[PDB]
């Protein structure tokens, strides 16, 4: 119902006046369409500040919503045009959820597509994907991080929360890609996109020169962590001993950016503000 | 060419004189005749890549790499890039320092640390503070490229505002090592080409004496970053033997796989890029290219587009070759040898009480099979329930060769008893199975 | 009427092997006031011996309507959901 | 099961005087075997004591369709219509 | 998708001179409007003479054909206009209908709308009547006839018999209308005209000068006389003592066609054809 | 002009001669100048008024109403009818005769039973079939028309084809009678105008005489038919009295029904058509026409258009007069005595336990019904549980005219006793209940 930003380029296009200004934003802008290295434009700059400026007073300059949803990347190619680039916890958890309606209610609405009824049968993955999204957006963060964030201290506790997500199906495939190459293939998509930006805003280090956050940064890194679940970017841990997490994903066949496709993965392998994020949450 | 460090870094006060030195950038040359031509980003940049400012405070020598400040920073400057700063303390501002017409090798990021004070009384600095940046730096120098100057000893505002300080430079550990800090030189350079299967890292110390005479040394450490020192080798070598049925026709059969590694480094374009490609294939017949090989997968495995025939023969060539231009190319060979020689079917209706002459011929299989796969050196069996699993001999398949699947004599077949069988029907070389097993049945009544 | 009790699932007796737990609710109490004509007719039917009455019955508590459907991971690391398994209205059908 | 019975109208006993008649049909038999998740719960809370089990039941064979709409003239002349009175199909509900 | 007659007229309103024919036809020549004995022209039969012939070489004269389902009688009217033209009986009959799937079911159908649920309310006429209709079109002659044509010996028997069709609701009205104005509101009407036809045809004297008709004309009577049963012609037996039939209607201020007013009447009242029907259902 | 009969009859055979006469028929007349001119339809027909054929066979004289054959009717004319009467067996065939340019007055039916013979030898006809028709017929004749011949007794085929066979007749039983059959007359006539007051049917004796004389003798009915000869009287004669209310207005208000009846037949026009109108209305103010009277309907009760006042007066004469023409006048008279003098209400919400002076003054009726009907003789009272049922004075209307209802003091009722009380308001003139009851309801809480 809500576009967003492709309905507000449509209503754009209604108008000539605001049509053509359009046209020469882009003609003139680079946008993000060159890399920012590269950022030259596709005339000059004077040029690209004029047309910009030309947008100003018309129904152009929208912000894109997540709310595209078959459609995610062409909203995204829009605006960024514009914007730039046993008892237990977690049994505890499960037992709070089930004795709630608003949780058991949804706890089960992703249980249902995101498991099998028979051995070689195979989920829907965008079914079990769309669910999962749902029961992190409509439970309260108090039921649905206990789930997620529980501590722990045996292998009956971690072996129930890595399964939280139904792995099998929302994570897990066949063959593991490179991390940089699934990176790309997250910021096509507007979802992932939207959600893996927060990742890395939220879950940044302190902003001194010191690779830790702040206990005020918490709450704030979990919802943007949480938020990567039933995207192509899903996040699970990746053993049942610790609290690294990682998406499916690895680092072979890097060629010349190995750096760079450690260093993405190592925010998610090796992060101290999500680790004791996850960990504030479920001990004091 | 490439810098031979990816960032640089000094401090910055209050009111320093215009015309103060800042430090040299350095880039070496990746072909001979390379010059490097500097030149600045327009801004400069503060926490988080903040863009602060346009820089109107320091300028670069375009041909020696030296950065100084053409105006001062005085307190209203650091303010203007202060307020700029988006809220966070102002501690470190940059700028980019290009190297011809921001990452490494072409892209160096030159970082000032501001302290909002005037430069300190020559007379309070300690030799560590004299002597070398805070942190000490660490270089970048390509094997297999020209040497030359890649380093600067001497800290350019401290020469310049204490010029009553005497500060020498020597290293030490370099005994037969291509690095050069000559005497009285203050510049660091190579004498020839580093290589990487000799020495992928090194760790000198350099030694500073200021004025009496005091010393500091610090480690003085140089990363050797990658060359096509070395050619691919293919494991296989000859593969004398390949093996593909005969006359089998396909988008893509696969022979065989062949391969290969480089010892070269993954990283490095040197080992990992291998390519592999079929230089020949004797002999010319009958058709001229037979097979062909995925180049960059490096599955590397032969697959042909073209027939096969019996023993005609068959030899291909591969070559490695990481690439036209100047890689190393090394070959292995292959001989293929030919191995010399749609819809699933409907249920089956048998009326009950059947009687007349034993064998009930009827359907076949054969004419199928070997009609899709072009065979016939091939064996076939039928197993389940009425044949070869309770209820024992009830069908049976041919002592011959042909596929011919027939019900025999158990006294012509009760309805009340069994009213269906299910029965899976094989194919098989030589003991290998050919095709997926069919699931062939069997209803036990009248009409359709 | 409509009853609520809370259970540990294995309390269920359906089979399965886990520490998890739910809401269960049931229909029951008397309600067999005859209330349609066809129940009208059985219970006079009955009076005036007509019948026989060999199994027949009248209206029972039963529910109308039922609950969301509940999950659950057991000890094996296998996840089921329950449908169908317990009451949300109650009605005499 | 289905069972069909030949009647005259005031053996139904609802209250009218006629000579008019009528086939009645009712539901009757055992089928208590606990079919649904729901039945197959009280059962085993039963047999584990842990409901107690004040008035609460299984399945019962009801009505699940009904038949057509009677029509009969009374003694008095007056019309009625007898509607959901006798059963079409039965099941355990 | 073949009117047939209906179809032919509306070639020939098409082209005016068609139509004027046809109008100069209808207005000369009496048809069938009027009764053959008075076969009366409007105008003069020379003139209806020139008016017939007057059709020649125009779309118009055509035959009427069936296929006009809805507006059968509609047709007819045109097509004609050239062509021409307690133990007992009524027990057993109740007994039968309710112990049978058809009867039953369109015996309830009709009695639903026919009865009212409290003393000062009262039916829909049209839903009573429409139901009643269907009743006799559905019900095969066997049950049908059993209640309405029943033998009786006794007053609980006509009292019965009487209440068949729910008098109170589909016969009875507050004003009792003439006989003559009434054929008149029936002929307007599709339905009456073609059922009140088939009675006039089916229930008429044996062609000979005796006032009785046939054996082999019984079956049509009475099927004739039942097909009134619904329409604004609705008959039944007048007391709960003879078979004497008629509709709401008397000949009270008939004027000068009073003789024709209890002419019409008799054809009900005293009936020897239908009475002898009637009896011969329930009697031998 | 009407025929005399509205049916004819005789027999016709096979091959009889073509200027056989066959019978005549008559026509009375209606006025003093009419003439009748006899044609004859253009067809002939048979069973059920098929029609059979162009009449090719008989024709009329115009003036005088003898009806004979032009041509004669061979086996082959029988035929041609025969098989045109549509499969029934052809035993009457008929003609229509119109008296000027088929149904009685205006039109005969003239029937003939065919004998598929020879007309009879004449020694073998009895008297009986010599004498009369096989049934004799009956006449019909207005009274209060002018007198003339209606029958004429010789039977045509008869006296034509048996000559010699002499025949005579007369009438019995008419002494002071209006008929006349003259000595040797074949025809009978009326001698003056009848009147049904007088004599509605006669039965005289018509008494044929062949030849050894044979006589025959046969009723001979005749049957009135209407004449205006009464005039209309007003059962009522004076209606003294009348009344309406003072000034009433309404789109009809029906002051009052006088009726009027006639002596002579309903069927007749005379008596039946009767007509009322109000001649005259003094006075003529202050509207000169007040009322209206259904002249048709009969109903004839006077409503009246315009307003009334106090007694003006009012003094309407009616006329019954059955027609403009000729149809007799009649008077009555009577005198109007002028009386001299919309959506519902809402549940009213009233507050439990309220306190404060005695009476609560709730709703007022009076200024609605006076204003409505535009009247205050009128007697307002308050009926049901609270009011004269059970508590008792709770509710209470005024002992003063002015329909003002309130709540007493009941101790300021409780709604936890009763919550809601349903009362009926009457009005009445003096006895008389003016207005339909209406219904009040009083419920107990608060806010609304
Ligand atoms: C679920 O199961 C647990 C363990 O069986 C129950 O806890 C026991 O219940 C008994 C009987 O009421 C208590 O006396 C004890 O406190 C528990 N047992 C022990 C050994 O300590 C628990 O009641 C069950 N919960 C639900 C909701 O059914
Ligand atoms: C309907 O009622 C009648 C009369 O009450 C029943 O007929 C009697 O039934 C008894 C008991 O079966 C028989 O012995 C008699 O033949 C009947 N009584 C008398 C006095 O003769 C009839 O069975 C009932 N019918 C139905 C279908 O219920
Ligand atoms: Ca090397
Ligand atoms: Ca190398
Ligand atoms: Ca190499
Ligand atoms: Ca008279
Ligand atoms: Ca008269
Ligand atoms: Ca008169």
């Amino acid at each position: 119902d809500r576009l967003d930003c492709v309905k507000a380029s449509d209503q754009c296009l209604k108008e000539q006046s605001c049509s053509t200004k359009y046209r020469t934003l882009r003609q003139c802008v680079a946008g993000k369409e060159t890399n920012f290295s590269l950022t030259s434009g596709l005339e000059a700059k004077d040029e690209c500040r004029s047309a910009m400026e030309a947008l100003k007073q018309k129904s152009l300059y929208n912000c894109r919503c997540k709310r595209g949803m078959k459609k995610e990347k062409n909203c995204l190619r829009i605006y960024w045009s514009m914007y730039q680039s046993k008892g237990n916890n977690c049994l505890d958890a499960a037992k709070a959820c089930n004795l709630d309606d608003t949780c058991k209610k949804y706890r089960s609405a992703y249980i249902t597509p995101c498991t099998t009824s028979m051995s070689n049968e195979v989920c829907n993955r965008r079914k079990c994907h769309k669910a999962l999204r749902q029961f992190f957006d409509k439970v309260p963060a108090k039921h649905s991080y206990g789930m997620l964030f529980c501590s722990c201290r045996d292998i009956a506790c971690t072996e129930r929360r890595r399964q939280t997500i139904v792995p099998v199906c929302s994570y897990e495939e066949r063959e593991r890609p490179n991390c940089l190459s699934l990176q790309d293939s997250c910021k096509t998509n507007y979802i992932c996109r939207s959600r893996l930006a927060d990742f890395f805003t939220n879950c940044q280090p302190e902003s001194r020169s010191v690779s830790n956050c702040l206990k005020e940064n918490y709450a704030d890194c979990l919802l943007a962590y949480s938020g990567l679940i039933g995207t192509v970017m899903t996040p699970n841990y990746v053993d049942s001993s610790s609290l690294s997490v990682a998406p499916w994903c690895d680092c072979s066949n890097s060629g010349n950016d190995l750096e760079d496709c450690l260093k993405f993965l190592n925010f998610f392998k090796d992060n101290t503000c999500l680790k004791n994020a996850i960990q504030a949450f479920g001990n004091g | 060419l490439y810098f031979s460090r990816d960032a640089y870094w000094e401090k910055l006060y209050v009111d320093q004189a215009a015309g103060t030195p800042l430090l040299y950038v350095h880039a070496l040359r990746d072909a001979p005749e390379e010059v490097p031509s500097f030149r600045l980003g327009q801004h400069l940049y503060g926490t988080y890549r903040t863009r602060l400012h346009e820089n109107n405070w320091i300028r670069i020598q375009e041909d020696t790499g030296l950065l100084y400040l053409q105006r001062s920073l005085d307190h209203s400057s650091w303010e203007k890039l202060s307020v700029r700063n988006r809220g966070f303390p102002l501690l470190t501002v940059y700028l980019k320092v290009f190297l011809s017409p921001c990452q490494w090798p072409g892209c160096a990021r030159v970082y000032f640390s501001f302290f909002n004070t005037s430069f300190p009384a020559c007379s309070s600095l300690k030799p560590r503070e004299l002597c070398f940046p805070e942190t000490r730096p660490s270089f970048r120098i390509r094997e297999n490229r020209p040497p030359g100057t890649f380093h600067q000893f001497r800290l350019l505002p401290v020469q310049f505002l204490c010029p009553q300080i005497s500060v020498a430079y020597r290293l030490l550990e370099g005994e037969g090592l291509p690095f050069r800090s000559a005497p009285d030189s203050l510049e660091v350079s190579t004498r020839w080409a580093l290589d990487r299967e000799q020495r992928e890292k090194y760790e000198l110390v350099a030694v500073c004496t200021v004025h009496r005479e005091e010393v500091v040394m610090v480690p003085f450490p140089v990363t050797v970053y990658d060359e096509d020192d070395s050619a691919p080798t293919f494991p296989a070598g000859v593969d004398t033997a390949s093996a593909v049925v005969e006359f089998k026709r396909k988008e893509d059969t696969v022979v065989a796989t062949l391969r290969v590694f480089d010892a070269d480094v993954v990283p490095a374009s040197g080992e990992l890029v291998r390519r592999y490609t079929s230089t020949l294939l004797p002999g010319d017949t009958w058709a001229q290219q037979t097979f062909r090989v995925e180049h960059w997968p490096n599955e590397t495995s032969v697959q042909a587009n073209g027939s096969f025939v019996r023993a005609t023969v068959h030899d291909y060539r591969l070559v490695l070759n990481r690439n036209l231009s100047i890689s190393e190319n090394r070959t292995m060979q292959l001989a293929v040898l030919v191995n010399d020689s749609l819809h699933l079917p409907s249920t089956y209706s048998l009326s009950v009480s059947r009687r007349a002459r034993r064998f009930a011929q009827i359907g076949k299989v054969c004419v199928e099979n070997c009609q899709a796969f072009s065979g016939i050196n091939v064996q076939y069996k039928l197993h389940s329930s009425g044949a070869n699993c309770s209820t024992l001999g009830v069908v049976t398949s041919a002592e011959d060769t042909s596929g011919i699947l027939f019900v025999n004599d158990t006294k012509a077949l009760r309805r009340p008893k069994c009213a269906e069988l299910h029965y899976m029907v094989v194919a098989t070389d030589q003991q290998t199975s050919r095709q997926a097993q069919a699931q062939l049945l069997v209803t036990v009544e009248g009409s359709y | 009427v409509l009853t609520a009790i809370h259970l540990n699932v294995t309390d269920l007796g359906l089979g399965y092997e886990t520490k998890e737990e739910l809401i269960f609710r049931y229909c029951s109490g008397s309600c067999d006031a005859a209330e349609t004509t066809y129940d009208k007719i059985l219970k006079n039917l009955s009076r005036n011996r007509r019948l026989v009455s060999d199994k027949v019955g009248q209206a029972c508590c039963r529910p109308i309507a039922f609950d969301d459907d509940l999950s659950f991971l057991d000890d094996n690391l296998v996840y089921h959901i329950l449908r169908k398994h317990s009451a949300k209205r109650c009605g005499c059908i």
